[PDB]
């Protein structure tokens, strides 16, 4: 369970980040 | 250049992150200009990922590289399952890359100095395999990733 929450966890992390960056 | 979403350049961005993370000189004038603009941004990703996901991470014990791989593998399935690859995206596979390193240190049952090499060098795999033809398409690291990273 602890990988599957991480990965998507990461994604929602990223997707935010990456929108200050591709705008 | 074209030619830098290829094994060995990307094997060397996640080896020199990992190097960061653990406090290693790599000896030299210093890191290329991509890992210079990739690693300011990748740990303070890092720093943020440990802080939000800080109870998931605490039952994530890493004691070998085999369970760092399996476990770096289900991941990044996980994260890119939707089928979207964005530089953002790619930041957070180094700041991954980097927590393990981090619990290696602390949980790996048999370490050995050249645990970093092989963490980095799974983690350049996916990158290729996984990201490579996004990140030509995208104008590479030279071309995309730094021109949109560095400061303006």
């Amino acid at each position: 369970q602890w990988a599957r929450e991480i990965g998507a966890q990461l994604r929602r992390m990223a997707d935010d980040l990456n929108a200050q960056y591709e705008r | 250049g074209m030619t830098d979403c290829e094994f060995g350049y990307i094997y060397r961005l996640a080896q020199d992150y990992l190097q960061c993370v653990l406090q290693i000189p790599q000896p030299g004038s210093g890191p290329s200009k991509t890992s210079r603009v990739l690693q300011n941004v990748a740990f303070s990703v890092q720093k943020e990922v440990e802080k939000n996901l800080k109870s998931c991470l605490d039952n994530v014990n890493v004691v070998s590289v085999d369970t760092a791989r399996t476990l770096f593998n289900q991941v990044m399935e996980k994260e890119f399952e939707d089928g979207i690859i964005n530089w953002g995206r790619i930041v957070t596979i180094f700041a991954f890359e980097g927590i393990l390193i981090k619990k290696l240190l602390r949980q790996q049952i048999a370490p050995d100095v050249d645990t970093y090499k092989e963490i980095s060098y799974f983690v350049a795999e996916f990158i290729m395999n996984n990201t490579g033809e996004w990140i030509r398409q995208n104008g590479g690291w030279e071309n995309g990733f730094v021109k949109k990273f560095e400061p303006k």
